[PDB]
C-alpha cells in the first residue's frame, strides 16, 4: 500500500558508523589531549581550571570623553603630597 | 590546499602578537604594581609613574585597535567553560570527562545502530520465510531504507 | 558565535568605565582620607584588570591552538540530545496512542 519505488531514502552523512574522528582529518588535536598515550599510560596530570596557564608568568597567584593627561597629573598630586 | 595553510600561518602570527603584546601588558602592570607599592615619592619616581601609566594606556588602545580590525584574521567560549576554569588548576579534567561522555554516547549508537542493523535483518528474513509472496517488497524495503 | 573583537573590545570598554569612576571617586574623595588607602584601593583595581586582561590572554592562546575538537565535541553533543530526543517522541508517541489502542 504504501510501497513507493519513486520515494528513495539516501543514506544519513556523515554516517555514524564509520570514524566520524577521521572524517574530516580531525585527529591531531584529539590526540593532543587524548585520555592515554598509545602505551596507555597517562601523558601529563589532569587538572580542572585555567590557573596553571599563567603560571609561567611572574606572580603569585595562590588565590584564583576620557582626559589620561589630567588623570595622570592629578595622581602624581596626589603622590607628591 | 595552499590558501588554507597560508590563512592558518597568517592566524598564528596574528595570535601571537597579540599573545606577545598582552604579555607585555601584564610585565607592565605588574611593574607599575610594584613601583606603586614600592613608591618613594620622588619627583623622579613621579615622572616614572606617569610614563609607566601613558606607556600601559598607549598598550591597551594599540591592542582594542589591533583586536578591533574586521579585516583581522581574528574576527567559541561557553559560559561553562568559564565557570569551570574558575577552580585554581590546570584545564584538563573538564576535557576528559566530557569526552568520555562523549565517547560513550558514540559507543552506544553504534551499539545500537548494530542492533536494530540484525534486528531488521532477522525481521526481514523471517518475513520471506513463513510470507514469501511478501518477499519481494521487504527487499524493496531494504532498497528503502539501506 | 560570539566574536573575539566584540568581547575584546566589550573588555576594553569595561576596562576604561571602571577606570574612569575610579578616578572620579578619588576626584570627589575627601582629602582627609590617608594616601595610602587610596594607593592601595588603586593597586588592587589595577590587579584585577591585569586578571581581567590575564584572563583575555588565555582565551587568545585557546584560541591560537583553536575548533575541530569544539566541532566535533559539538556534533557528537547533537547526535546525543538528538537521539534522546527521539526516544522521548517515541515514548510520548506511545503514551497518546494508547487511548487508541
Amino acid at each position: 500500500y504504501y510501497v513507493d519505488p519513486e520515494t528513495t531514502y539516501t543514506y544519513q552523512q556523515p554516517n555514524p558508523l564509520q570514524d566520524l574522528i577521521s572524517v574530516y582529518g580531525l585527529d591531531d588535536i584529539s590526540r593532543q589531549v587524548a585520555r592515554t598515550n598509545l602505551d596507555g599510560t597517562k601523558a601529563v596530570k589532569l587538572r580542572k581550571s585555567y590557573k596553571n596557564q599563567i603560571a609561567d608568568l611572574s606572580g603569585k597567584f595562590s588565590t584564583i570623553n576620557f582626559d589620561w593627561d589630567l588623570c595622570s597629573s592629578v595622581l602624581s598630586q596626589f603622590e607628591r603630597s | 590546499m595552499n590558501g588554507n595553510s597560508t590563512n592558518n600561518e597568517q592566524l598564528q602570527q596574528e595570535l601571537a602578537t597579540t599573545q606577545d603584546q598582552v604579555a607585555s601588558i601584564i610585565e607592565s602592570f605588574v611593574e607599575l604594581g610594584v613601583s606603586i607599592y614600592d613608591f618613594p615619592g620622588t619627583p623622579e619616581a613621579t615622572k616614572g609613574m606617569i610614563t609607566n601609566l601613558q606607556r600601559n594606556v598607549d598598550r591597551l588602545y594599540k591592542l582594542n585597535v589591533r583586536s578591533n580590525d574586521p579585516q583581522s584574521s581574528l574576527s567559541d567560549i561557553p559560559l561553562e567553560v568559564v565557570q569551570y576554569i574558575e577552580d585554581g588548576r590546570n584545564p584538563d579534567i573538564y576535557t576528559r570527562e566530557f569526552v568520555e561522555a562523549i565517547r560513550r554516547s558514540n559507543q552506544y549508537q553504534r551499539g545500537k545502530m548494530h542492533g536494530l542493523k540484525q534486528l531488521r535483518d532477522s525481521l526481514a528474513d523471517k518475513i520471506v520465510d513463513e510470507f514469501p509472496e511478501l518477499k519481494e517488497p521487504v527487499e524493496d524495503i531494504i532498497k528503502r531504507t539501506s | 558565535q560570539v566574536s573575539l573583537a566584540l568581547v575584546i573590545r566589550n573588555l576594553t570598554v569595561f576596562t576604561m568605565k571602571e577606570l574612569a569612576q575610579y578616578m572620579k571617586t578619588n576626584v570627589h574623595t575627601q582629602a582627609n582620607e590617608p594616601n595610602s588607602a587610596k594607593k592601595i584601593r588603586f593597586l588592587q583595581l589595577i590587579i584585577f584588570l591585569r586578571t581581567q586582561f590575564l584572563k583575555l590572554y588565555v582565551l587568545v592562546k585557546w584560541t591560537r591552538t583553536i575548533h575541530v575538537l569544539i566541532d566535533l565535541l559539538n556534533w557528537f553533543r547533537t547526535t546525543n540530545m538528538n537521539v534522546n530526543n527521539c526516544i522521548w517522541a517515541l515514548k510520548s508517541s506511545l503514551n497518546s496512542m494508547t487511548n487508541a489502542k
